[PDB]
């Protein structure tokens, strides 16, 4: 038989936290089910209303000479007026009638959205990436502009992104391996032929890199809501809803670009042997595998561009330039340094520290329930792939089958 | 292995000098005795160290300004450059408090182009720009008429002459060379014989054949073009210059007592020279090689024999026997080798690079190019004055000895930065210097750190010559050198080293 | 996100088997959904309140048959299609004689060979239009323009489709501050087993 | 080899908190990387330092310290008084620039010019262990109230006015301001290129035949024999290899009163002058193992074509046929065998380093005299940079407008001694097939190139290539009792593979004990 997935039975309530007015649950998967048997679609937590028993605990504090906005972030009293909306909120300057002492001194500016999506979220599960925890529309009050580089264009640079460097690279490496062989010779005899053939190109373009600032940086409202919001406790369902909505880590630096790559792939062969022993052996094989990959650019020039990758013909490099310049338009995160979500959690803030180790103890969590060490063995050595809580396995052997029972 | 790395060695520290009675300081410091090479270790970057004292007696450096002095940058400006409409000054110390501004020039006027380049001092023996010597700003007035084409320029106070002196010429040459050589040869041999006659029949024959063809091709092409293209003359006045106040703050902390290290610092920091004419212009060399030979080769030999003999009396007996045998060898070789060198100096990114490319260039790239060197120009000849020739009293306190101390500096920093003391590249690879660790600077078609890599089964090794020997006594003191550091004959060696292979001098 | 993928493989075998399929993808891009303080619809409120506080199996089927067992909480949108066509190798040997023969129409033809032309088309996404003049094009053996390719893609960002998701169930949804949200959530729990029990081939 | 098994990343135990600083509040803590994932693997889910919030239980002044010259309050940032009302903000609270009712104290108009564009990444600081940029190291924009001004050669670009009928050009981009932590920057418009092609190829053919027929008669025999052979061999080879550097400007930073950036500044003020390994390595990690002295801007072209082939075939038949009478008789023996083989492998390397992503993209693709020069001109707005020298991060300490930091920088050589150990890719595991080793934050990679397949790079495609070997790294060094410490290493990581070249590094360290 397949199996249908299995799960524990739910943990014990915890006790209700106060201010939060909840109690809550958990239950591991103890198998993710293989082999068509069910999905675990059922939820890994559960929680509950609870009229809370005890006082809580405020999450305000006076900042004190610090401006207090109505979204709750405090912000030194020069960015009054600044204009800047240094709360997100304009609460910084929606109060001030004149003065508005703004920076950049009436020179041309313009916003970055490269700069002002940098620093993406990151789930380590699949390395998908997601909304950055990072304001990067607070600017501090400085100016900081920097020129886009591939265009005459001056932005200011957002106070989270230590710098933005549009070093732009471009590759193409491309190999072609390509082998024939005819043998006609125990008492053994042949007629064994090949004809194999490898190519391989790919080609990155990197448009720039961030770096993230390292230290006092301003994160957005609601990330840092969401870590009021987070239980004290320590219970695992809760903080999965946290990775789930942040990610486990953020890019603390990225390479931005686009990518193309191809792959072909023949083997077309036969044997026969015949002879004694001190034989009847005859086989044939036809392999023949295509893959093209585009990543980044504008749709309208990144499939035309993959199209003529897979056509022979001769590349218009005019084409290329389209699709490299779009990737401007739309890069890609092509490469990331990650570090801990927690690693955000602000320290002085309430708890800060227990947070921050129960984080690390949910990313454990994490890592380890949805990982396939808890799932069952391929048959013929096929790779074992947790899909979506299922497991299901695929053989680069010329076995087949979802368990690779037979080839 | 072939290579291994040698890591940067430096010397012992020096003795310390005495305490400098004002700057209250003494010094220390250590020669580089070998430069790492191969990803040796780097040497510390503190061949320099240095220690506090207390005033153990006054100086006499407060050198009287008549002038007005620049209050943040001491530079002494005579007062009519006060209320001059210009900073005159660093820091418009010159302009502040005047009641009443007396612009001179009302004109628009441009700075001549990249003459803030020729301010800064090179280090002549890397032929290296450093930091700014000369300042190129100060025009103690001036406002002048000067023009190029419609425009209107402001010459500097320290410039003598920049003046479109514009001339052009250019060097085409080819040769290309052609020979080839065929040579056939067949041989044919047959022989028969017979007789005939109870009867009797005998036979014999013969066949040899032996074939031979040999060919080679030889083809031979040198390309070489140069354009040289001046567009200004630049002459810097011989007298009563203005310093740059980086180079005038840094000869200032010179120890009066000699202490190698720092005067290195200085050169290090601003070079050895300083430039007192130049012609500004464009460079393009181009230089294509290429040899492409062919051979083929055949022999071919054939042998037949027969012999065949039938005897009767019916009844018959009879022996008869024949061979063939045949062999053919057969070679092609073929090889092409090619380099090309491409070589540009002033212009713009857009016709560097469109010259840089492999093909000859349109003349209108070339005119394009030479356009755009008018303003942004290199240097194609130089002149220079050593450095401490701007040591001058009207500047520093002890200017004579501050002077003598950078001539010897000046002898020890041309020992120590020689790059004879790198061990020698493979595959011709030029050995440079480069700080503290030396790079082999290897031709195109050898490859890695030390042109350990090529294809080609030989290359000419140039010579290189040694370190110079150290001073013989009097009587003729005298120099010797070895052309040891690469000896040419290696690999079909390429030229020897030029003299004098020993130099000799007054005492 | 621009991400596109296309995969060409034919595989025969003897001692025999013979498999052909071609897969593209065009990923637009990437949603996730806040796990916390949703903000659900009116009318799925009063849905809510519409349900009773014991286990009425017909209304919560009512219930989970108008919303949904499970919503998608994370998804790639997008396009795809998948093209198969396999050969009779002995005859794909002498009514064609080898597979350059029709490469060259993708990467001049014979009128018997049609095996290989007749492919089953599988197209996911997409305004319509386009993927029908593929198809027009492809069921006369016709690989389709590079034009057509293009047009159909950005059709794609008219009428996308969701390529993959993580669905979790609707009783997560479940307002924590509903009136007895709690047994209403266990309620919805039971009637998606009853729904999966019921309605299934083991039936 | 197959691939090697995977390995769990380990971390040890947390360090004992560092007593709370009291300017800042907050306790430190760090780990020991105890194993990076070499292969598969589960991440570790921590960092490996930590930090908590704190209260001190007693004051610190420090805010006042300097205040003979003018320290800002968000900043350590200690001014010359005359930078004060200067007219340009030297710290970023504005401290010194703000009630400045005195505007008489402005030092000059100078912002008509920019700050020289991409001066910031010279800025940077630099690891050695990984090749990217860290944190800002050198203050990209404070320019100490000077007003040193660059000419930007390249400033003439076209414009058009229909109001009349000229053709001519502006001048905005005439001059950059250059700031401080420059002690030169210089435009120089510099090419070069190499190539080398080259082309061998032999075809060597050898046939040779021999039949030998004999008969006799007495009845009658008549035979014939024949042996045969056929060799041929072909070897082709073609090298080519383009280099072109264009060289844009050339810059040196100052090597004496660096100001350091304010974010550098603060973080240096908050290291303990006692050794906290965790403190010190958090600094290397933000502001890297290096920092950079010296530059070259400009864009890089390489190219690299090899190509090889082979052929080899053979053919051999060896016979015999014989016939005879006494009734008449026929027979005939033999065999023959023929081999054919042939190969070849073509792999291309294209790599621009330069302006746009669009013609550096077009120029990686297709060499031409089009995108040549259009690359040249995107090299005129964004040139990258091309050369630069670097010096290990301490040797900024000696340098500083701080005075000495004789502890701090012993200190910091001391962390960075280990870092460089305790970081290095040699913890990635053997990357086969002239993979590249990389280790990022807590966990490795191989990177492999196309021929090369696999976690670790293990399973080229063809049946192998020559492989050159790499170092394990070092060893610990030893517990020396002489004068002398002694750390060993080998080339085993992998070992020199297919006939592939031993690594070149020594195999023997030595220290003073």
């Amino acid at each position: 038989s397949h199996i249908d997935c299995r799960m524990s039975p739910w943990s014990e309530w915890s006790q209700c936290d106060p201010c939060l007015r909840q109690m809550f649950r958990s239950r591991s998967i103890e198998v993710f089910g293989q082999f068509n048997g069910k999905r675990c679609t059922d939820a890994v937590g559960d929680r509950r209303q609870c009229v809370p028993t005890e006082p809580c605990e405020d999450a305000e504090d006076d900042c004190g000479n610090d401006f207090q906005c109505s979204t709750g972030r405090c912000i030194k009293m020069r960015l009054r007026c600044n204009g800047d909306n240094d709360c997100g909120d304009f609460s910084d300057e929606d109060d001030c009638e004149s003065e508005p002492r703004p920076p950049c001194r009436d020179r041309v500016v313009e916003e970055s959205e490269l700069a002002r999506t940098a620093g993406y979220g990151i789930n380590i599960l699949g390395m998908d990436p997601l909304s950055t925890p990072f304001d990067n529309e607070f600017y501090n009050g400085l100016c900081n502009r920097d020129r886009d580089g591939n265009t005459l264009t001056y932005y200011r640079r957002p106070w989270n992104v230590a710098s933005l460097i549009y070093e732009t690279k471009g590759e193409k490496n491309f190999r072609t391996e390509h082998y024939e062989e005819q043998i006609e010779a125990l008492f053994l005899s042949y007629s064994s032929k090949k004809e194999k053939m490898f190519l391989h190109v790919k080609g990155e373009i990197h448009l720039g890199r961030f770096v993230m600032r390292n230290r006092d940086v301003v994160l957005t409202t609601t990330f840092v809501d969401d870590i009021k919001a987070l239980p004290t406790t320590y219970e695992k369902g809760e903080y999965f809803a946290f990775l789930e909505t942040y990610g486990t880590h953020y890019s603390s630096s990225g390479s931005l670009g686009g990518l193309y790559e191809l792959i072909y792939v023949l083997d077309k062969a036969s044997m026969k042997r015949k002879g004694v022993e001190l034989v009847n052996i005859t086989s044939e094989n036809l392999i023949d595998d295509v893959v093209s990959l585009i990543r980044g650019g504008t749709r309208k020039y990144a499939f035309e561009l993959k199209e003529k990758l897979l056509r022979g013909t001769v590349i218009d490099v005019t084409d290329f330039v389209n699709w490299a310049s779009s990737i401007n338009d739309a890069p890609v995160l092509i490469s990331q340094k990650l570090s801990p979500i927690y690693n955000l959690v602000p320290v002085k803030m309430k708890n800060a520290h227990l947070k921050k180790q129960n984080l690390e103890r949910a990313i454990e969590d994490y890592i380890n329930e949805f990982s396939v060490r808890k799932c069952h063995t391929c048959q013929n050595g096929g790779t074992v792939i947790l899909m979506d809580g299922k497991c299901l396995c695929a053989c680069p052997f010329k076995f087949e089958g979802i368990a690779c029972e037979i080839s | 292995v072939t290579l291994m790395p040698i890591d940067c060695e430096l010397s012992s520290w020096s003795s310390w000098t005495t305490c400098d009675p004002c700057q209250k300081k003494r010094y220390r410091y250590a020669y580089l005795l070998q430069p790492s090479q191969f990803h040796g270790e780097p040497c510390n970057f503190s061949d320099k160290e240095v220690e506090d004292c207390v005033t153990n007696r006054p100086c006499r450096s407060q050198v009287r300004c008549e002038g007005f002095v620049c209050a943040q940058t001491g530079r002494c400006v005579n007062r009519r450059l006060l209320c001059n409409g210009d900073n005159d000054c660093g820091d418009q110390s010159d302009e502040a408090n005047c009641r009443r501004i007396y612009k001179k020039c009302q004109h628009e006027m441009d700075q001549y182009w990249g003459i803030g380049s020729l301010a800064s001092g090179i280090n002549l023996f890397t032929n290296s720009f450093e930091g700014p010597v000369l300042d190129h700003r100060y025009y103690a007035g001036g406002c002048s008429p000067h023009y190029i084409l419609n425009t209107r320029f402001r010459k500097p106070y320290n410039v003598e002459s920049y003046t479109p002196q514009t001339q052009g010429k250019y060097e085409f040459i080819l040769k290309e060379y052609e020979s080839y050589s065929d040579f056939e040869r067949n041989v044919t041999e047959k022989m028969a014989s017979k007789s005939g006659f109870i009867s009797s029949q005998s036979d014999r024959g013969k066949h040899y054949i032996r074939r031979t063809k040999r060919f080679s091709h030889t083809k031979s092409v040198f390309l070489h073009a140069r354009s040289d293209l001046e567009v200004a003359h630049y002459k810097l006045k011989p007298r009563s210059l203005m310093l740059h106040y980086e180079f005038l703050q840094r000869v200032k902390r010179l120890p009066l007592e000699y202490s190698y290290g720092e005067y290195r610092d200085l050169f290090r920091d601003f070079g050895t020279h300083y430039i007192t004419e130049a012609v500004l212009g464009g460079i393009y060399e181009y230089t294509l090689v290429m040899n492409k030979e062919a051979m083929e080769r055949g022999d071919y030999t054939l042998n037949n024999v027969h012999a065949c003999a039938k005897n009767d009396f019916g009844v018959s007996v009879g022996k008869c026997r024949g061979i063939l045998n045949e062999i053919k060898d057969r070679n092609k070789r073929d090889t092409m080798v090619e380099d090309l060198v491409v070589l540009v100096r002033g212009g713009a990114s857009e016709h560097i690079t469109t010259l840089a490319y492999q093909e000859l260039p349109t003349a209108d790239l070339m005119q394009e190019w030479g356009d755009a060197v008018q303003y942004n120009p290199a240097i194609i000849k130089v002149k220079v004055e050593p450095l401490y020739e701007l040591v001058t009293a009207t500047d520093f306190a002890y200017s004579s000895t501050v002077r003598q101390n950078m001539k010897q500096a000046l002898e020890e920093f041309q020992k120590e930065v020689s790059s004879c003391h790198c061990a020698p590249c493979q595959g011709n690879g030029v050995p440079v210097l480069k700080g503290s660790r030396c790079d082999c600077i290897c031709p195109v078609g050898s490859q890695g750190l030390a042109c350990e890599v090529s294809y080609r089964k030989n290359t000419p090794i140039d010579g290189k010559w040694n370190c110079w020997s150290n001073w013989s006594s009097c009587s003729g003191r005298r120099k010797t050198r070895q052309r040891q550091c690469n000896n040419p004959p290696p690999q079909n060696g390429g030229s020897p080293c030029s003299g004098p292979a020993s130099e000799t001098l007054d005492c | 996100e621009t991400k596109g993928e296309k995969n060409f493989r034919t595989e025969h075998y003897e001692e025999e088997k013979m498999f052909l399929h071609v897969k593209g993808e065009i990923h637009l891009g990437r949603f996730v959904m806040r796990n916390r303080d949703v903000v659900l619809t009116t009318t799925f409120v009063d849905d809510i309140k519409a349900l009773p506080t014991t286990y009425e199996k017909g209304e919560y089927f009512a219930f989970l048959e108008t919303y949904g067992t499970h919503y998608s909480s994370s998804g790639s949108l997008g396009g795809l299609y998948e093209l198969i066509y396999v050969l009779d190798k002995a005859s794909m040997k002498r009514k064609g004689v080898e597979l350059k023969d029709i490469k060259r129409c993708l990467g001049v033809n014979i009128t018997s060979e049609n095996l290989i032309d007749d492919v089953v088309s599988l197209i996911r996404g997409g305004t319509r239009k386009y993927a029908f003049e593929l198809k027009e094009k492809l069921l006369r053996g016709t690989v389709i323009d590079v034009t057509d390719f293009v047009n159909w893609a950005s059709s794609i960002n008219d009428a996308p489709v969701l390529i993959s998701q993580k669905l979790s169930p609707i009783y997560n949804l479940v307002p924590v501050k509903m009136k007895n949200a709690h047994l209403k959530k266990q309620n919805l729990e039971r009637a998606i087993e009853d729904y999966i029990n019921e309605f299934s081939v083991r039936k | 080899a197959a691939t090697p098994a995977a390995v769990t990343c380990q971390l040890s135990n947390w360090s004992e908190w560092t007593d709370c600083f009291p300017c800042q509040d907050k306790k430190y803590r760090h780990r020991s990387l105890l194993q990076p994932n070499k292969f598969g693997g589960t991440i570790c889910s921590g960092d490996i330092w930590d930090q908590a919030s704190c209260s001190s239980s007693t004051t610190c002044v420090r805010q006042a310290q300097c205040g003979q010259d003018f320290q800002c309050k968000e900043t350590g940032r200690c001014l010359k008084r005359h930078l004060v009302c200067n007219g340009d903000q030297d710290c970023l609270d504005g401290s010194d620039e703000d009630d400045c009712e005195d505007v008489r104290a402005i030092d000059e108009d100078c912002s008509q010019y920019e700050p020289i564009p991409g001066s910031q990444k010279a800025a940077l600081g630099y690891n050695i262990l990984t090749q990217e940029d860290a944190q800002s190291v050198y203050d990209a924009s404070y320019y100490g109230g000077q007003c040193e001004t660059v000419y930007n050669g390249e400033w003439r670009e076209l414009r058009y006015d229909s109001t009349c009928e000229r053709l001519y050009y502006g001048d905005d981009e005439k001059y950059f301001r250059k700031p401080y932590n420059f002690l030169k920057y210089h435009f120089e418009a510099l090419a070069d290129t190499g190539i080398s092609s080259e082309f061998y190829d032999n075809a060597n053919d050898l046939l040779s035949k021999v039949k030998k027929d004999k008969s006799d008669s007495f009845h009658s025999q008549d035979t014939s024999f024949l042996n045969e052979l056929n060799k041929y061999n072909e070897k082709k080879f073609i090298f080519t290899r383009i280099f072109t550097k264009v060289q844009t400007a050339h810059f040196k930073m100052r090597k004496d009163d660096i100001m350091l950036d304010e974010g550098m500044l603060q973080s240096l003020m908050e290291l303990p002058d006692q050794y906290n390994y965790g403190m010190y390595a958090k600094f290397i990690n933000d502001y890297g193992t290096h920092y950079i002295t010296s530059g070259s801007m400009g864009g890089i072209y390489e190219y690299i074509l090899v190509i090889d082939k082979a052929k080899m075939e053979s053919l051999g038949i060896t016979s015999r046929d014989i016939t005879t009478c006494f009734h008449c008789k026929k027979f005939g023996g033999g065999k023959t065998e023929r081999a054919r083989k042939a190969m070849a492998v073509e792999d291309i390397i294209s790599r621009v380093r330069g302006g746009s992503s669009g013609w550096s993209g077009g120029l990686a693709q297709n060499r031409s005299t089009i995108t040549y020069r259009s690359w040249g001109r995107s090299l005129k707005y964004n040139p990258v940079v091309i050369d630069f020298e670097m010096q290990p991060i301490h040797e900024v300490l000696r340098h500083t407008s701080l005075g000495p930091l004789e502890a701090k920088r012993q200190n910091l050589r001391r962390a960075l001694d280990q870092y460089l150990m305790e970081f290095n890719a040699c913890r990635c595991g053997p990357c086969f097939n002239n993979g590249v080793p990389i280790l990022e934050g807590t966990s490795c990679r191989c990177q492999c190139r196309l021929g090369s397949l696999g976690a670790a790079c293990e399973q080229t495609q063809t049946e192998g290539a020559k492989a050159d070997g790499s170092w394990s790294c070092w060893s610990s060094w030893s517990v020396c009792r002489a004068g002398i410490q002694e750390r060993r290493r080998e080339c085993d990581n992998p070992a020199p593979q297919n006939g592939g070249a031993s690594c070149p590094g020594r195999k023997v360290q030595t220290q003073a004990c």
